[PDB]
């Protein structure tokens, strides 16, 4: 973490020492890019992210992450909406508004 | 005065006929006067504060049933159980016999 | 689900290959609808309908900015939202969410 | 006094050696004296309530790294990173040079 802090990746884990046993389909990456793993990226897409690369878990290339951990595609992703948590093709209408969920937004 | 239950309801499809529960609100003025918030998707809140379940609070007692349900207990007397979906289910003791008004009688 | 031949008459409704296109007429029930050869529908409204009907031929009343209403009550700037608004589901069908395709122009 | 971060030491084996962090300590008084509690087994706790992540409010921000580490923001200026094992990581950025105090210096 030291040499990453300082730009130096090392590919130091192996299987007689420290492998990350990733959650069930998640793929171990040396340097994946957290901004858009989990599904509320998909709900808050304007809320800026520049983070830097990191190790760790990360779903497939095609997958987004829920609640659970299960790599999902954006199609059933929930949605995040005044802190309440919708299932995809749910829709709902007030007084003022009329919502719908649809690719995790 | 012991508790109070509200609902709030939104048209739950593009049916006029289609209206069900989004979020319940359950007022404890016994409890300082703290205000849960059950919400869509079985979260909770409390005095606006997203909590992490189960919860210990006094008489206060929220954790999550085998079906994902978040069931509420107040004392021994009062009892409530959320899907989340928009199935509410509240459970009063004889203590409350008579004392009760609202939508449920 | 059962096959029937033309010309076809029943409870009001009357099915002919009216100058070569398929007709449905129920001059009782005030409509005439027709399918020509090449697939185009059409649905012709006696004017007791005026401001009375709703659904993707939109309402019935001169002004023309106001035919996007959708079964939630309200207007909408997109012919997807006022259409998916209008659809009907069934037993063996549920419908998803419609989206414009993708062109070239 | 922008902030006031305190460590609690546990001895964490039969050796006398080995001692190490069990729960980090925050406090936030720009935010209305703000008491955050990151726990052991990554878990938070404000005000002695259990929170439920993500957090965001006002500037502080409180959610999961990809390595189900907590990540704390306050402003731009105070940042953390909590593995729940015993590992903090404290970034500040260079607007404290001088104001620090505690074993960091
Ligand atoms: C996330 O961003 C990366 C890099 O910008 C991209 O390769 C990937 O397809 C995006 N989506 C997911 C689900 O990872
Ligand atoms: C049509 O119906 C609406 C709704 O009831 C009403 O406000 C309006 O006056 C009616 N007539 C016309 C010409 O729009
Ligand atoms: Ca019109």
């Amino acid at each position: 973490a030291a040499c990453a802090g300082r730009g130096v990746r090392v590919a130091w884990r192996e299987p007689g020492r420290c492998e990350l046993n990733c959650p069930k389909g998640q793929v171990y990456l040396q340097c994946g890019t957290p901004c858009n793993l989990t599904c509320r990226s998909l709900s808050y897409p304007d809320e800026e992210c520049n983070e830097a690369c990191l190790e760790g878990c990360f779903c497939p290339p095609g997958l987004y992450m829920d609640e659970r951990g299960d790599c999902v595609p954006k199609a059933q992703c929930p949605c995040y909406y005044d802190g309440e948590i919708f299932q995809p093709e749910d829709i709902f209408s007030d007084h003022h508004t009329m919502c719908y969920c649809e690719d995790g937004f | 005065h012991s508790f109070s239950i509200v609902i709030e309801t939104v048209q739950c499809a593009d049916d006029r006929d289609a209206v069900c529960t989004r979020s319940v609100t359950v007022r404890l003025p016994g409890l300082h006067n703290s205000l849960v918030k059950l919400k869509h998707g079985a979260g909770v809140a409390m005095d606006g504060q997203d909590v992490q379940l189960p919860l210990l609070k006094g008489d206060l007692r929220i954790q999550h049933t085998v079906t994902a349900s978040v069931r509420l207990s107040y004392g021994e007397d009062l009892q409530m159980d959320w899907d989340g979906r928009g199935r509410l289910l509240v459970k009063l003791s004889p203590v409350y016999a008579g004392k009760t008004c609202g939508l449920c009688g | 689900d059962q096959r029937v031949s033309m010309p076809y008459a029943s409870k009001g409704l009357y099915l002919e290959t009216e100058a070569g296109y398929y007709k449905l007429s129920g001059e009782a029930y005030g409509f005439v609808a027709r399918i020509d050869g090449s697939g185009n529908f059409q649905v012709l409204l006696s004017d007791r309908y005026f401001n009375k009907t709703c659904g993707l031929c939109g309402n019935f009343n001169i002004f023309a900015e106001d035919d996007f209403m959708t079964q939630e009550g309200t207007l909408t700037s997109d012919p997807y939202d006022f259409a998916n608004s209008w659809a009907l589901s069934s037993g063996e069908q549920w419908c998803e969410r419609a989206s414009p395709p993708s062109s070239s122009c």
